[PDB]
């Protein structure tokens, strides 16, 4: 039917207008699905795997990867959203919406015989002006707990219910404001995230310490320790066989017994070193001693340590080494060669919690822990997953607001203002790229439009009200989701991340430009 | 992301097995490629050195010929643009009778050059403008290239020399014999009136004695036998009846209602006495030959034998009509004796055995009549069919000369002169039309190119020689088939000439076909039918 | 059918009337493979990787327990009943009946000496046929018997069926894995 | 859904999805038919399942020949078929305006506007557009020059330019002959005969008749100069009795007598014809032509030929009227009391053989109120294309005569109606003004596509044209050779007022009904 089909007969090909139609249709389909995710008045979608597992989500990235879609354009847009999420944590739904709306507004003019190249030139011009307007309107603010609370609220209220969002706000802001060192990039790995499935979802809390998902495997070991010395080690305390294939040779049962007693001398010695440190640092039963090993501990070592009153947990996570040395304050060891009391941390409380078949170990009352944990409590696996996604969004939001000390008004305010600025900038553009600029502006305008659509208001009336209020006053205004009226986003505490807005502008412009310039989709790698 | 979906709109609403091609790439170039494949399929048969082809059709019937229109009919051309070029070629066969291969060659060449021009950057509209204006120039030019004219079509040597060219391309080895035969036949026909009918030339193919045993017969031959005992007649007084040779019966229904033994005893004797009276009235008009288009009854045959009448039965109605034209008779729908005007006459009517075949011959001695027959002998039915096609070409040439007596030089002379003159015209025309005019001119080169390629010589040497000699001023110069090396000679002095009308119509139809094929921009093929074929064409 | 079945609507109507019938995961990676990356795996994966690593370690320790002998040994006829008919329960036994004279027998014994160390789980024994079987025919060697729980599972008998003097330590390995005794990882190459 | 719980094998498109389906199909049709519009459009080739070829630029033909299975496409095809049945032209433009109304409505419905408001705006804009159309229509005395310009505007879109210049004179002359003062034009009185032998520019107008058959007796003349035409509907062949009579005879002589007698009934009618012939032309100077709607057996053919009569049999039931209006006789179902006043006159009658078929020409009539268009061409598809073109042209001239008004062409009326709608918009109450805007941008599809087809920029050409119409007010349209505005009434580009009105009405109606569709449902199994 074409050039490619003469060489590879089983080839699929979409040329010029057909390719544009394919791509824009897929973009419009994704937008139609994701339009409802935007904002707190959005609706939660339920997603059932092929196994029957349930996901409750409002997150654009989760919904994309979970929808059942096989379109190449959808793959492109899913990857763009995945990059948005990997780098910023939020902005995926808005990413998809702006991509779809740029494509639609460009089709508006390409159907009128305009070439897509000129629309892409207008896109590039509008990108420049919009990035300028963004840097101009950004609010550089000293990141106080109140500002960070408002930011995390703006994110968590979109991702979860209002009461749970008001809880996760305090949890997330305190977590970051605790693991944060003055002028030193925030390592979010230092916020462990443990989920428990027993109580209500509003019990989700911040443990100013650590929660390990395992406990002691010796029953005689204490289940509660008050003033605890924590020894974080990465040393095998179980039987290790020789690398060189040694084997034992004996001529008598007594010699066999001697070899059985001897084959463990190597590990008995390390256990003895631990026990000697314990005795030297807490000569009485007043304080406690907690060993946390990244490697194993055999029953003999567990017995030897219990007899001396030590609580030993084994096979912890490679990240818990750093999290415990930063929370408690010791040193993680790969050998007990020369160990000193300075290698120990302190925890004002260590205890154990049994939940059904699993055990948890809490390490709390640390002095000034640079590592904490968020305990996600909830009654259902899907509730826990939803709260995990929400806290990821909120942590990324607060981290970005701190890193980029600036913060941008929300509720589509920046989009409205950038559209007005682009429309006032249009005459300075030479030729018919002014239409690309117009397309960029009306595409940027999809965020307030969809917010209105989801709060249950008329898009056109609300948008004219908002643009009128912004032109007469100049106050950066957005949508009030309870009245449909314009409101000052900076005054009501609706904040967005400058980094997120910039990433939106850049990535959306780039992917939309590259899609519009596609003139042939081709699958010919068959046979 | 492993499948490209059909685009929204026509691509999705299209039916399952339907195809849609659009644009220069999917439609125009594919059509030109198909027409090029067609022209290549029939190119090697062009000219006297053209080779025969053995086409076997869906019914396993064999055609051995280098007649372009025959090959095209018997091929199952399925591409629509090629179908259109074939439609043009068949219109040429219908209008003129010769020149179908010219139409194919020229159309294919024009389309190839149009593809070239579209690639250099011209639009189909401009190509069409240039092709049409150049066709108009070719028609303006051709009348001036006419060299000879017939000047007499009642002669047999001039007419033979004139038909030789048309019957040379087909049946190259033996062209003087066949041209003599066809001239004899054509001039026996062609009355003092200027009208000449080609259906009055009949061809009877009998098998077994080589083509040189073919003959002309001023009369008619029917591969039939006689119904009765008489087989020869020397002063035929033919009586022709469209009715059977039996007693007339009722159109409604007839029942013999007997009510007395006497009626029963007398019915059959009355029937035979009636038949005897009827045939005796016919015999007493002087008729010695009766030819009935229907059946013959046993009693009527009995009495025809009794009264020495030769009975002939012609199943077909066209055969009866042609016999009536031959003998000067009138087909009577009743078994009534014929009047002096309704009777036909022949210097002889006899039953003979030509080869294995038994035939009834109505033979006039005069060198005229309304119908003439060519008895073709031959060792193969396929050979005789090819010679019949050559006869058809010669007869259609004779008719074209009755219509228009003008002649142009053949062997590519007219084509080379046309190419030269149209190139000289395009060199003067400014604007984007000159490219298309010059390509239309160069397209004529395809004819001497095909002649040279088929003779077995270098077409480039031949075309260069022809261009050089036509620059010196000789418009009647064309290529020489009688030369192992590239050579050229005076087509006129050699007697190799074509018909002004043949070239006129071939150019007109080929140009229209190419221009029509080019005007197509979108093709929307439907899923192929299993329908019991077109209803009207049966 | 009357017409050739192709992309046409007539066949389709006929069909409608009823005529003209119409590295994957850490789950598989071994102990060596697991070490190969270690870093690649995400920590969330590493949590279940700990369990799969403990599983593979347990399996490897089990196989260590199972590799009792790992070397070819010779039994006389007198103790044959204890060594073969009453070997370890479920333990695959391969007995090479051979005389030192026949060179093909020596080749097979060398190959078995290699396979014994290669396959320490399977029991490899060799024995003089005249001393295992009363009057075992001379021209009936080498004889490779494959036993399980005292029952004969396979018997490659003859100086010709065994696989010729070109028999490397590969095709014999496959022939022994035919009954599923040594369980090699390849196919019959020669 | 609701329907799928009761009929599981049910297909359903709901609300937005239903709209998505319908508009998509409309846009698909537009994409196919966009190229048909105007003289610079491209001819499409359409190959049936049998292999028959059609070369067409006609919107209705293109629709029915495209291979489509869509319900919206079915609706729009039927609307176009009605347009063609009543007006003969306007089908491509019909489809384009429908598609563009749907697209321009999607522009505002995607923004959450309800289709009801768009349809209200459609109704308001329809009213105002019909008003502006009646105002701008040019009431003109339909002279041969005006009708020639009209027929040119149609035939130049349907066929090549030289062939259009031929068919123009053919069609206008054809209608201006069969036309009676203030009496609707019966196009049935224009026979349309196609011959497949000569060039396509030989298509002519015979001021008489051409029958697709001739005499079946060979001794009958093939040319008659001063001819008496007897148009009859009387069987001249053997008719058997209704009551199953049957013959009974006792002797071969009686059988012969009954055979001679059974034809007396038809021999008598032949005798009546022969006596009329002898009484009206006592010599061989004139000719006599019988044209029978019924059969004539060989005996009657012989009997009439012997007397010098040319008899054609089994003519068409319409040729009875066409011959009585062209020649000027009386068509008879019986020869009971026939007189020379029942005869017509033809100053020439002759026969033409074409391959295996015969044609009979009846020409040099005095003032024939019936004529024929002889469609000559070298190919079946050329003949079909010329037939479609002459249908369009005949309908165009008939409509320009019937509706003594005529509307400027080249999208001029569309441009001006768009401007008028845009000036009228504020007078509309509520957000139906947006539907009005859509109507305007829909009306603007005619010039846009014309530009698109002449090879020009739609936006630049349309702004130029609207600017020229606002500065001057002159009804201007597209010049397909320069892309500039041009006065259509001055350059002779005319459209039919009836066609434009039918477009507005039918397009608005079908677009409204589609926009108000909220559920497509196949649940009949
Ligand atoms: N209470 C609120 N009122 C108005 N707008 C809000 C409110 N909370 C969030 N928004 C805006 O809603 C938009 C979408 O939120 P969200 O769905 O979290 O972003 P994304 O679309 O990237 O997932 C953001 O631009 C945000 O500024
Ligand atoms: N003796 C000859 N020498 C050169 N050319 C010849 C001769 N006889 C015929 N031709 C050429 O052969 C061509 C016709 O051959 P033919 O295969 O019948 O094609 P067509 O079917 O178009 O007539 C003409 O160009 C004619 O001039
Ligand atoms: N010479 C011309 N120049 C510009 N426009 C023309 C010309 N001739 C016709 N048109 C316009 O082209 C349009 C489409 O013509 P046509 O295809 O015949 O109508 P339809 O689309 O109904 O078949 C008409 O609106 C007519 O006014
Ligand atoms: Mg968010
Ligand atoms: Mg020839
Ligand atoms: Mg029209």
């Amino acid at each position: 039917m074409a050039a490619v089909k003469t060489l590879n007969p089983k080839a699929e090909v979409a040329r010029a207008q057909a390719a544009l139609a394919v791509n824009i249709s897929a973009a419009r389909g994704l937008q139609d699905v994701l339009r409802t995710n935007l904002g707190p008045k959005g609706t939660m979608k339920m997603l059932v795997s092929g196994a029957g597992d349930i996901k409750l989500t409002k997150d654009g990235n989760v919904l994309l990867h979970e929808m059942q879609i096989q379109h190449p354009t959808a793959s492109l847009i899913a990857k763009v959203a995945t990059a948005q999420d990997d780098i910023t944590g939020d902005g995926t739904t808005s990413n998809v919406l702006i991509i779809g709306e740029l494509l639609k507004q460009a089709d508006l003019y390409i159907s009128e015989g305009l070439h897509p190249r000129i629309i892409t030139e207008g896109f590039e011009a509008a990108k420049e002006k919009a990035l300028q307007f963004l840097e101009e309107v950004k609010v550089s603010r000293e990141m106080d707990r109140e500002t960070l609370i408002d930011v995390a609220r703006t994110s968590l209220r979109t991702k979860v219910h209002a009461e749970l969002a008001d809880v996760l706000t305090e949890a997330v802001v305190d977590s970051i404001l605790a693991i944060k060192k003055q002028d030193e990039p925030i390592d979010l790995f230092m916020i462990e995230i443990m989920e428990m499935k027993h109580k209500s979802e509003t019990d989700t809390s911040l443990i100013r310490g650590l929660v390990l998902d395992h406990g002691a495997r010796h029953p005689d070991m204490k289940k509660r320790v008050e003033d605890a010395y924590i020894l974080t080690c990465n040393v095998s305390l179980e039987y290790e066989k020789t690398e060189v294939n040694s084997g034992f040779f004996y001529k008598s049962a007594e010699e066999r017994e001697k070899l059985v007693k001897a084959e463990r001398k190597f590990i008995e010695d390390r256990v003895k070193k631990i026990i000697e440190l314990k005795r030297k640092v807490c000569g009485d039963s007043d304080k406690g001693f907690v060993v946390i090993n990244q490697k194993g501990i055999d029953p003999f070592s567990l017995d030897a340590l219990s007899k001396e009153g030590i609580v030993a947990l084994r096979r912890a996570k490679r990240r818990n080494m750093e999290r415990l040395t930063l929370a408690c304050g010791g040193v993680a060891l790969n050998s007990f060669d020369d160990l000193s009391p300075d290698c120990l941390g302190h925890a004002g409380l260590v205890y154990e919690y049994t939940l059904g078949e699993e055990k948890f170990t809490f390490i709390e009352k640390c002095n000034n822990p640079r590592s904490v944990t968020l305990l996600i409590k909830g009654p259902n696996k899907h509730t826990l997953t939803q709260i995990k996604d929400a806290v990821r969004d909120g942590l990324r939001a607060v981290k970005n607001a701190i890193d980029d000390g600036c913060v941008v008004p929300g509720a589509g305010a920046v989009e409205v203002a950038m559209a007005e600025a682009l429309i006032k900038h249009k005459p300075s553009v030479k030729g018919r790229a002014q239409l690309g600029v117009q397309a960029f502006a009306d595409a940027l305008l999809i965020i307030p439009k969809v917010l209105a659509q989801n709060s249950g208001f008329d898009l056109q009336e609300t948008l004219v009200k908002i643009q009128a209020e912004h032109s007469e006053s100049g106050q950066l205004v957005g949508v009030d989701l309870n009245t449909g009226e314009p409101m000052v986003a900076a005054e009501v505490g609706v904040w967005d991340n400058y980094c997120v807005k910039k990433q939106l502008l850049h990535s959306c412009t780039v992917i939309a430009t590259n899609i519009l310039l596609v003139d042939e989709i081709m699958r010919a790698g068959m046979s | 992301a492993l499948h490209v979906p059909k685009a929204p709109g026509f691509a999705q609403m299209l039916k399952e097995g339907a195809k849609h091609f659009s644009g220069l790439e999917e439609a125009v170039y594919r059509n030109i490629q198909a027409c090029k494949e067609l022209a290549q399929t029939t190119r090697t048969a062009y000219g006297p050195n053209g080779m025969n082809k053995m086409v076997i059709n869906h019914l396993e019937k064999l055609f051995v010929t280098n007649d372009a229109a025959t090959i095209l009919r018997e091929l199952e051309v399925q591409h629509p643009a090629a179908k259109m070029i074939v439609m043009a070629s068949h219109m040429q066969e219908q209008e003129v009778g010769d020149g179908t291969n010219f139409v194919l060659v020229f159309a294919g060449a024009l389309l190839e050059l149009a593809e070239e021009l579209l690639r250099i950057g011209l639009s189909v509209s401009e190509v069409i403008e240039g092709y049409e204006i150049a066709c108009r120039k070719a028609h303006e030019i051709l009348p001036n290239l006419v060299c000879c004219s017939a000047k007499n079509l009642r002669d047999i040597d001039e007419v033979s020399s004139l038909l030789r060219t048309s019957i040379m391309s087909k049946q190259y080895g033996n062209e003087v014999f066949l041209a003599k035969l066809i001239a004899q036949a054509c001039v026996s026909i062609f009355p003092d009136s200027g009208h000449f009918n080609v259906d009055n030339i009949r061809v009877c193919k009998i098998l077994g004695s080589g083509i040189s045993s073919s003959s002309v017969l001023h009369g008619m031959v029917f591969k039939k036998e006689t119904e009765g005992d008489v087989t020869s007649v020397k002063d035929a007084k033919i009586a022709v009846y469209s009715c059977p040779f039996d007693g007339m019966i009722t159109e409604t229904k007839g029942t013999v209602l007997i009510k007395t033994a006497e009626e029963l005893m007398n019915f059959s004797k009355g029937e035979e006495n009636l038949m005897d009276a009827q045939v005796k009235a016919i015999a007493d008009t002087g008729a010695n030959v009766v030819v009935t288009g229907g059946k013959v009854a046993d009693m009527a045959l009995h009495y025809a034998n009794k009264y020495n009448i030769m009975l002939v039965r012609l199943n077909s109605k066209w055969d009866l009509r042609r016999l009536c034209k031959t003998v000067g008779a009138t087909a009577l729908p009743r078994l009534t004796p014929p009047v002096l005007e309704e009777m036909g006459h022949c210097d002889s009517v006899y039953l003979s055995e030509v080869g294995d075949t038994q035939v009834v011959v109505f033979k006039h001695e005069k060198e005229d009549g309304a119908i003439s027959t060519i008895v073709l002998r031959g060792s193969t039915d396929n050979l005789m069919d090819d010679i019949e096609r050559a006869v058809d070409d010669g007869v259609n040439t004779f008719k074209v000369l009755t219509r228009d007596k003008r002649l142009v030089p053949g062997g590519g002379a007219t084509e080379i002169e046309l190419a030269k003159q149209i190139t000289s015209y395009g060199e003067t025309c400014p604007g984007l039309e000159q490219y298309a005019i010059k390509k239309f001119a160069e397209a004529f080169e395809a004819i001497p190119r095909a002649l040279a390629e088929n003779s077995g010589v270098k077409a480039n040497e031949v075309i260069s020689k022809l261009y050089a000699v036509h620059q010196e001023g000789n418009k009647n110069v064309g290529l020489d088939i009688e030369a192992e090396v590239p050579a050229v000679k005076d087509m006129l002095e050699a007697g190799i000439l074509d018909t002004y009308l043949g070239k006129y119509w071939a150019i007109k139809l080929a140009t229209n076909a190419a221009v029509t094929v080019l005007r197509v921009d979108q093709i929307i093929m439907a899923k192929p039918a299993g329908g019991p074929k077109p209803p009207s064409g049966k | 059918m009357q017409d050739p079945n192709a992309d046409t609507e007539w066949n389709d109507i006929l069909r409608k009337k009823g005529i003209l019938p119409p590295v994957k995961t850490y789950e598989d990676m071994t102990l060596e493979e697991l070490e190969d990356h270690e870093d690649e795996f995400n920590e969330e994966d590493e949590r279940a990787i700990e369990m799969y690593r403990r599983r593979r370690l347990a399996e490897w320790k089990a196989t260590k327990l199972k590799n009792k002998f790992g070397e070819v040994l010779e039994i006389s006829g007198k103790d044959y009943v204890q060594e073969v008919t009453k070997a370890g329960e479920g333990l695959w036994v391969i007995l090479h009946l051979y005389k030192q004279g026949i060179p093909l027998c020596a080749l097979i014994n060398q190959h078995l000496s290699g396979l014994a160390r290669k396959f320490p789980d399977v029991k490899f024994i060799k024995a003089i046929s005249t001393t295992c079987i009363p009057n075992y025919p001379d021209r009936n060697l080498p004889t490779i018997f494959v036993y399980l729980e005292g029952d004969i599972k396979a018997q490659f008998i003859g100086p010709l069926v065994f696989g010729g003097m070109n028999l490397t330590r590969d095709e014999l390995e496959w022939k022994l894995s035919e009954s599923g005794a040594i369980m090699t990882d390849l196919e019959e190459n020669p």
